[PDB]
């Protein structure tokens, strides 16, 4: 069983409802709609970070739409992406601000679940390895 | 304040129009104007009122058929008379009625009023 | 037979699209939601028709899946109600942007002349954000607060899972968790069901609008209760209708997993 | 239709004395009620304009009170400036009125 995989669709589930929240906050003009820009920005990066899946310990992985060029990108970062711990902090403290508004609650639910998902698999022991 | 022009020696069965013109008010908000009327010695009689924002009209009831309230334009509203009786002579009035914040309502600003006299 | 497939999505999208259109015509052009809609905008039909298309998609939902193509139909059937959830999460977020904003004297002065009925014992609000508490928090209060708000936010967020857990790599390689995180669908319908159990988006009462007049009072707001004419208005909501269309298929999925 | 008497259709007071006008409705207005002062040849005065709210620049002197149908105008030290006829009028129904206000009451100084 490998979290990990869960955790990565569970995150861009997680970007993409932040970025429609925030679209929405800004584009309503809500009241403190900075909050909905900030969430606009956090759903972009958490989308730009796990579009390229990982790969999978044993057996093989199906990959992305386009996903070479992300994932080459992510690979330039180090020993930041790859580990699991800290993706699963910089998830939790990507959604805590992104739940001060109601149109991004959402997303910050679904942000510190795949956060949750993420240290789960850390423990295990699980990382990110590019594909080739 | 309101200020009721028209309002001459008429012979009988004919007709008149007394047009009330504002100067610092204007009937486009959502209180009514209301016409009164007080015949020589006796208490006021009221005629009809016209809301300025709907447009509706109410009139007393002998007044139903042959009173006719318009807001011509956002300072001046025309009452029209038509079959003038002898029992139509008297002093009308122009009033604003104030809906306050409150929701009751009080005729607030009131015309000098015109004679008007049938016979 | 690819033809009876082709017939079938086509008659999906056909009722799907009907009950749109049909529902944002119920909820926006007659003039018992006149002042539901004076205050909500179009958020008001936006909300309540992506609401008639998730009955019938909860509806159809677990027929396919029920044994006792399909497989495709059903995943077809569930992002139609990811989308008519979007659109219909979307829409109630204006709502109670609006509704809270107007409650506080922070709207346009009708609107919360609206939202002030319902402070007396004998008057139906319509604002359903009832307590006077400003923005962002007074949104987030009413999410856990109101029973749909609480409800709403439950079952999306058990919707997000099914789809996220429900995709392809997960459902070939994990089927463990895929099958052990899909009966989240019991937490969907169960919150499904009572969601709309409080009636709070409501429209005029049947019998007020022959009392209440709306083109004679529409502009008389403020003198509502004191004028012959313009007794204020009383506001009622709809009762629960999603029970009934899921109900059938709950059942018929039970006694399946009953024969298994 | 609704009508309302004024009972008291002329009343005198002494100077700093009290005067009361009754103005009772045929039908339950909602408190919609305006007392209106109108001196001899002058428009009338806006006194009252909810049931008992007293309107701008109108002292404390004339109080208004009441509910349901029967209302009351009163004088707390009537002056000798306040020799005025004093009309209430009902708004709460215009659709089949007769008359709006109700009748007259005079009021004498002593
Ligand atoms: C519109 C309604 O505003 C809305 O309701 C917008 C709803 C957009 C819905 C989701 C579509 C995209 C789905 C994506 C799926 C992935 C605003 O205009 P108004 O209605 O006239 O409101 C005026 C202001 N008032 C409300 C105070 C009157
Ligand atoms: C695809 C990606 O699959 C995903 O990544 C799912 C992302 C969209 C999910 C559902 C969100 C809308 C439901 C919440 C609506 C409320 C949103 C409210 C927003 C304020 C999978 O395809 P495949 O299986 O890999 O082939
Ligand atoms: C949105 C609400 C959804 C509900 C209520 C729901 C419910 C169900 C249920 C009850 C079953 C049968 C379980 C069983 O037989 O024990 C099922 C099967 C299935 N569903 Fe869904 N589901 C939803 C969403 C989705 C989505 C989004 C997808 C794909 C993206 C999906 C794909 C599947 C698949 C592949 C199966 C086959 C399971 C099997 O063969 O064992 N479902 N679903
Ligand atoms: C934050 C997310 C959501 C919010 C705030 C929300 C809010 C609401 C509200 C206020 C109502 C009206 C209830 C009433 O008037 O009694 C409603 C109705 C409804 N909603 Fe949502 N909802 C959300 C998510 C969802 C989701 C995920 C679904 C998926 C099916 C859904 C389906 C429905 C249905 C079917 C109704 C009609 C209920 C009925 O007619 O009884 N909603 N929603
Ligand atoms: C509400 O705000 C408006 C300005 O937007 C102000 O004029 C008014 O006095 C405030 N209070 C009430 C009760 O309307
Ligand atoms: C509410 O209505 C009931 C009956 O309709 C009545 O007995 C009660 O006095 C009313 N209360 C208020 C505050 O209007
Ligand atoms: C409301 O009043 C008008 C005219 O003032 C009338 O045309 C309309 O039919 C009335 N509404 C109803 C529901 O009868």
């Amino acid at each position: 069983i490998e979290w990990a995989m869960w955790a990565n669709e569970q995150a861009l589930a997680s970007g993409l409802i932040l970025i429609t929240g925030g679209i929405v906050a800004t584009a309503g003009r809500f009241t403190q709609w900075y909050f909905g820009a900030y969430s606009i920005v956090a759903g972009v990066f958490v989308c730009l970070l796990e579009y390229p899946r990982g790969k999978r310990k044993k057996g093989s992985t199906m990959e992305r739409w386009g996903q070479k060029y992300m994932t080459a990108v992510v690979k330039l970062f180090g020993p930041f992406t790859r580990n699991y711990y800290v993706r699963a902090v910089l998830h939790l403290l990507l959604s805590v601000p992104a739940g001060f508004l109601l149109a991004t609650i959402l997303g910050t639910a679904c942000l510190a679940i795949a956060s949750g998902i993420y240290l789960l698999a850390a423990v295990r022991g699980e990382q990110w390895t590019p594909i080739e | 304040s309101l200020e009721e022009s028209g309002g001459d020696l008429v012979k009988p069965g004919a007709s008149l129009t007394l047009t009330c013109t504002a100067s610092g008010i204007d009937f486009s908000g959502y209180h009514y104007m209301c016409w009164v009327r007080q015949a020589p010695g006796k208490g006021l009689e009221w005629i009809g009122c016209t809301h300025s924002g709907d447009g509706t009209t109410y009139y007393a009831r002998w007044a139903k058929g042959r009173f006719t309230i318009s807001k011509t334009s956002s300072t001046t509203v025309t009452l029209q008379m038509t079959s003038l009786t002898a029992a139509d002579t008297a002093t009308y009035f122009c009033a604003r009625r104030y809906v306050f914040s409150g929701g009751y309502s009080g005729l607030d600003s009131w015309g000098p009023g015109t004679l008007v006299t049938v016979s | 037979n690819e033809g009876l497939s082709i017939f079938v999505i086509l008659v999906w999208l056909g009722l799907n699209v009907f009950l749109f259109v049909w529902y944002y015509r119920v909820y926006d052009i007659p003039p018992k939601f006149f002042y539901t809609r004076k205050l909500l905008g179009s958020a008001l039909a936006l909300a309540r028709a992506p609401a008639a298309c998730l009955n019938f998609n909860c509806m159809l939902i677990l027929l396919p899946v029920c044994r006792n193509r399909n497989l495709t139909f059903h995943k077809m059937v569930a992002w139609m109600i990811a989308l008519h959830s979007a659109i219909h999460t979307i829409a109630h977020l204006f709502n109670v942007e609006w509704c809270v904003n107007a409650r506080v004297n922070n709207s346009d002065p009708y609107s919360v002349a609206l939202s002030e009925l319902g402070d007396r014992q004998n008057e139906s609000y319509l604002n359903f954000a009832r307590k006077r508490i400003k923005n962002p928090e007074g949104g987030l209060y009413l999410a856990v607060t109101l029973l749909a708000g609480i409800t709403g936010v439950v079952i999306t967020l058990c919707l997000i899972l099914i789809i996220t857990s429900s995709t392809k790599t997960i459902r070939r390689s994990y089927f463990e968790v895929f099958w052990y995180t899909h009966h989240l669908f019991v937490i969907f319908f169960i919150g499904l069901a009572i969601h709309g159990a409080e009636r709070i988006v409501r429209g005029q009462t049947a019998e007020s609008l022959a009392v209440h007049n709306i083109t004679v009072c529409e502009q008389k707001i403020s003198e509502w209760g004191k004028i012959k004419e313009c007794p204020i208005p009383q506001f009622a909501g709809n009762p629960p209708m999603t029970w009934k269309w899921i109900v059938g298929p709950m059942f018929l999925y039970l006694c399946e997993r009953l024969v298994r | 239709a609704l009508v309302m008497t004024q009972t008291p259709s002329s009343v005198s007071a002494a100077v700093r004395g009290t005067v009361t006008i009754k103005c009772q409705a045929s039908e339950n207005i909602y408190s919609n009620l305006a007392w209106y002062q109108q001196k001899p040849g002058q428009p009338p005065k806006l006194l009252i304009y909810g049931a008992s709210k007293l309107a701008s620049g109108v002292p404390s002197r004339f109080k208004g009170s009441g509910s349901g149908t029967d209302y009351t105008l009163t004088i707390r030290d009537l002056e000798a400036a306040d020799a005025a006829t004093y009309y209430c009028q009902q708004f709460y129904d215009s659709l089949n009125t007769d008359n709006a206000f109700g009748g007259g009451t005079k009021v004498e100084i002593k």
